């Protein structure tokens, strides 16, 4: 899914830290591979000098979720992107806003 | 550790 811009295919997750850190910037965000679970991603963001990282999964029939919580309803995406532009939006249960996508 | 998985709470 190169097509995505904020995915970083090759990063480690530290690697993906330290892109995000060097923002200087709460709210920049990417998404990367998981490197403790094979096949699925994780979408990064910062906020106060700590990455928040959301697992997100591709489902069998191709859509995408989010990890959430218990007693949640999970919100699934035909798009990629369609999952990220929701993300972008206030108050959608994740610690702040995607704002500024750290891109390829 | 600077990564922290988080959950969609909403």
């Amino acid at each position: 899914m190169d097509a995505v811009a904020v995915y970083h295919g090759k990063i480690s997750r530290e690697t993906g830290e330290k892109l995000l850190l060097a923002t200087g910037l709460d709210g920049s965000y990417l998404l990367r591979d998981s490197e403790s679970v094979p096949g699925v991603y994780c979408l990064c963001v910062l906020y106060h000098g700590y990455i928040y990282t959301y697992r997100v999964s591709q489902t069998e029939t191709g859509s995408w979720s989010a990890e959430t919580a218990p007693g949640v309803h999970k919100r699934y995406f035909r798009k990629i992107k369609n999952l990220i532009s929701a993300f972008q939006k206030p108050d959608q249960g994740i610690v702040i806003p995607l704002q500024y996508p750290v891109e390829k | 550790s600077l990564t922290i998985y988080a959950q969609v709470q909403k």
